[PDB]
């Protein structure tokens, strides 16, 4: 924000491939604000893949979720993976950052930060949501961007 | 393929019946000596593990590039308790998550011959959950197909989807050898 | 009881660490357990080495929880080609506290060790405590008329 | 061999159908599955009294039994066995089926659980117990509980029940109730087997833990049922009131069982006196003189000292006897089942308690502080 912005416009909205969605809730929904939220289906797990441009530097995220237990707790991000991304190796690889949201981040009026030495040329990021803050089956989220620059 | 899979064989009190020919017990022994072995020539990286479907699971052999140790371990399984399907499958695809080699693809091979008691929703996200992990459970709805044929219609067709054959229902009526019913299924091509 | 005293050295205690950061590394996990492997000295336990071993437990249904005993087995043999003298002696988890299932992994450990003692190795650096709290399995027999059950005792621990 | 099967197709003691469903699982070799429609058959509603199904065992289910579990096979039998009166010969009728169930030991415990219940009826108790000792020793061996220990409770409570051992039988009829529903007992099952394990209690020899009897599930039954003057009668003992008991004298001593032992229940009421005594009062003040044990045990005052013998001897308290001053040092009780009120009394008295811990931690830490690691 202090000479960064948020990022939305650079992401294609075309690449993105949300894994683990529910048809009654989308992708669509924690990218564009104006209340609804994105929700899973068949398990607490939620894959999230981010597409844009390659000049793109990450600073921090807001991954607001709802407040009842269904917003994320565990959260692994990837950078720059070669081929697609199942279940597994977003659970058996090592991520860039793997930060375990409080509630405080999650938060609406919360922002969590990132590693930004390890954010600096991203090709596109893989979002993989393990756990939320309780055991709701269905993981929610609220709202989702990320605050940067591009190279 | 290089693709490691686990028996879920069923020891209920409903294998001591002799609908199979001579036990359904017996007969299914013969049926795992025969689906064991066609994943060994299969690919000899294969790996294949027994797990129990009895009223609490219990993992007889883990994932091995063995044949002979998951027949003596059938052996010792008699007849007790009632079955739990739903609790087998979670047992049996998390030994599919620490198996040997990760480059091998998941494989549950399931053993119903008895009523699966439990409601159509839990079925169901239990099937949607092993398709988040590309998990394909075969099952052979032998037994008590009469009326586990419902149960089960639900839980392969929402793990295949609407596209791929992942997992197979092979149902065999009851005659002289399920076992021979299972080298013309899709299970063993 | 059997155990008068569980005595856990510090490489037990460098290994669960290292054992539950190694895992905890790839994925998030509630706890990670493994193999205890020690000797017996007249009533106090001396467990001395451990190996980590696969496990997994979903967190909705106790009764859901996979142990590699098939490993469990392999490993021993290589400790006990290195050290003869080290035998299983029962199991530790680093879970803070005690779990449902934990009596029903002690069955599968109390194969190999028909006396096995769990001892709860906590990863957090507790400011007061021990990081260790050894357990036994044995058959409360109660005289409110309930059946009896397998309930873990409390054996006390020394580094 | 199923000519009988045939025979009761058209012209059979139960329903046709019955049979023909019974003739379906057997074609199709559903043998487990039979079992359970045996069962709901050989409990049938309408010729149990009849003894067309003692023919069932030779003709049916011999044939088969080669292959039926064998729990579910003794149950079966113990049905069959229900039909037959002939004593001496039902001991080799389940003599036969304890030889062939000898894969399961939970069917042999069944089995020589049955041998006992009618060999009860006989009278003959010296080999009842040396049965009972034996499978009670085999019980502990089974892990667990299952649908066998209740049938052995049952017996081994009624075994103590006849030789008057009222101490073992309040021991074995709480572990019937702990391994049954009371839901599934009948009302007047509960009703009666509440009267008889607290009448056993009262009786039974070191039986003094009258609070955890108290809120049994079992008692309950007896809230407003004629045999209310019991739960009365075992509150008078828990709180160790001999005036209460004394009292309800019109009521308890109308029970044959009662009335025969009221010497010894006199007995146990005034040592539970004394534990109501040392327990009310703070542990600075526990020096009873012997005119409030004799007042509040209605006893003379020389008995004073005997009591307490009894009472030290058995272990119900902790103390001493100071003759010449005439006054008891009581420093240990019995713990006793203690309500919500008396918790949060005693949680009150951690309070204070973690207060002065706490105080004395920080004196120690400010005082030492420059000497401390």
């Amino acid at each position: 924000p202090k000479g960064y912005m948020d990022l939305m416009p650079f992401i294609n909205k075309a690449g993105c491939e949300c894994l683990n969605e529910s048809d009654e809730h989308g992708f669509d929904n924690c990218l564009r604000k104006d209340t609804t939220f994105l929700e899973s289906d068949c398990d607490e797990q939620l894959l999230i893949t981010v597409a844009f441009n390659q000049p793109v530097k990450l600073y921090s995220m807001k991954f607001q979720g709802p407040d009842n237990g269904q917003g994320p707790k565990y959260v692994k991000i990837f950078i720059n993976l070669p081929r697609s991304m199942d279940f597994e190796e977003a659970e058996r690889s090592e991520p860039t950052q793997a930060l375990e949201l409080t509630e405080d981040d999650i938060k609406e009026d919360g922002i969590v930060p990132l590693r930004y030495v390890k954010f600096q040329n991203v090709n596109s990021v893989t979002i993989f949501v393990q756990s939320n803050q309780g055991e709701e089956e269905t993981t929610r989220i609220s709202y989702f961007t990320f605050i940067g620059t591009p190279v | 393929v290089l693709e490691s899979t686990m028996v879920c064989v069923d020891n209920s009190e409903y294998m001591r019946n002799g609908d199979f020919l001579p036990t359904r017990l017996q007969a299914q022994q013969d049926a795992v000596n025969i689906v064991c072995h066609s994943k060994t020539r299969s690919n000899p990286e294969n790996n294949v593990g027994l797990i129990t479907l009895a009223n609490d699971c219990e993992v007889l052999t883990t994932l091995t590039p063995d044949t002979g140790r998951i027949l003596s371990k059938l052996h010792t399984v008699q007849p007790k308790g009632k079955i739990t399907f739903c609790t087998g499958i979670r047992v049996a695809h998390l030994a599919l998550k620490h198996r040997q080699g990760k480059n091998h693809k998941m494989r549950i091979i399931a053993f119903v011959g008895s009523p699966v008691e439990d409601n159509e929703k839990d079925l169901v996200k239990l099937a949607k959950r092993l398709k988040k992990e590309k998990v394909n459970v075969d099952i052979i709805n032998f037994g008590e197909e009469e009326v586990n044929t419902e149960k089960l219609t639900a839980f392969v067709n929402t793990l295949n989807g609407k596209d791929g054959t992942g997992s197979h229902l092979v149902t065999v009526p009851p005659g002289p050898s399920l076992a021979d019913a299972l080298i013309s299924s899709p299970i063993l091509a | 009881l059997a155990v008068q005293k569980v005595v856990v050295h510090p490489l037990v205690l460098l290994s669960v660490v290292d054992h539950f950061n190694r895992i905890g590394k790839v994925g998030n996990q509630k706890r990670v357990v493994g193999v205890l492997l020690g000797s017996w000295q007249k009533k106090v336990l001396d467990v001395s080495n451990s190996f980590a071993v696969p496990f997994d437990e979903d967190d909705k249904d106790d009764s859901v929880w996979f142990l590699d005993h098939d490993y469990l087995e392999n490993m021993y043999g290589m400790f006990k080609k290195v050290n003869a003298r080290e035998r299983i002696v029962g199991w530790y988890h680093t879970g803070p506290k005690l779990h449902k299932n934990d009596i029903a992994i002690n069955e599968l450990m109390k194969r190999y060790c028909p006396n096995s003692v769990l001892v709860i190795i906590d990863v957090k650096p507790k400011d007061l405590g021990l990081p260790t709290e050894a357990y036994i399995s044995v058959e409360e027999v109660h005289d409110d008329g309930t059946p009896t059950s397998k309930t873990f005792e409390h054996v006390t621990s020394e580094i | 061999v199923p000519g009988f099967l045939q025979q009761s197709q058209n012209s059979g003691p139960g329903q046709p159908a019955v049979w023909h469903r019974l003739e379906e699982l057997y074609t199709k070799k559903l043998w487990h599955q039979l079992t359970l429609q045996v069962l709901d058959f050989v409990q049938d509603p309408c010729f149990a009294q009849g003894d067309g199904l003692i023919k069932l065992y030779e003709n049916f289910i011999s044939e088969f039994e080669h292959r039926v579990n064998p729990l579910s096979l003794v149950e079966i039998i113990l049905h069959v066995v229900r039909q037959m009166t002939d004593p001496n010969v039902a001991l080799t009728f389940l003599e036969k089926t304890r030889e062939k169930v000898k894969s399961s030991d939970e069917a042999v415990i069944l089995c020589k659980t049955a041998i006992g219940a009618l060999k009860l009826n006989i009278g003959d108790l010296q080999v009842t117990k040396e049965t009972i000792e034996d499978v009670e020793e085999m019980l502990n061996n089974l892990p667990g509980v299952t649908s066998v220990h209740s049938r052995f409770y049952d017996l081994s409570s009624k075994y103590y029940q006849t030789i008057g051992n009222h101490a073992s039988y309040y021991k074995d009829a709480l572990r019937f109730l702990g391994c049954v529903d009371i839901k599934d007992l009948p009302v007047s099952e509960q009703q009666e087997r509440a009267f008889t394990l607290g009448l056993a209690g009262l009786l039974g020899e070191g039986v003094f833990n009258f609070g955890e009897l108290l809120m049994h599930p079992v008692l309950e039954s007896l809230r407003n049922t004629d045999r209310q003057w019991l739960i009365d009668t075992l509150y008078a003992f828990n709180s160790g009131n001999v005036e209460r008991f004394q009292t309800l004298k019109t009521a308890w001593g109308q029970q044959p069982d009662l009335a025969a032992n009221e010497a010894q229940l006199l007995r146990k009421i005034q040592l539970l006196c004394l534990m109501e005594m040392t327990f009310t009062r703070p542990a600075n003040h526990r020096q009873l003189t012997f005119e409030e044990i004799a007042k509040s045990a209605k006893i003379t005052v020389n008995e004073v000292e005997l009591l307490v013998m009894k009472a030290l001897s058995v272990g119900l308290v902790k103390g001493s006897i100071d003759e010449v001053d005439k006054r008891v040092h009581m420093t240990w009780v019995q713990p006793r089942v203690l309500d919500l009120q008396q918790i949060k009394g005693m949680k009150d008295r951690l309070e204070f308690w973690c207060t002065d811990v706490k105080s004395m931690e920080m004196l120690v830490e400010h005082q030492a502080h420059d000497i401390l690691t």
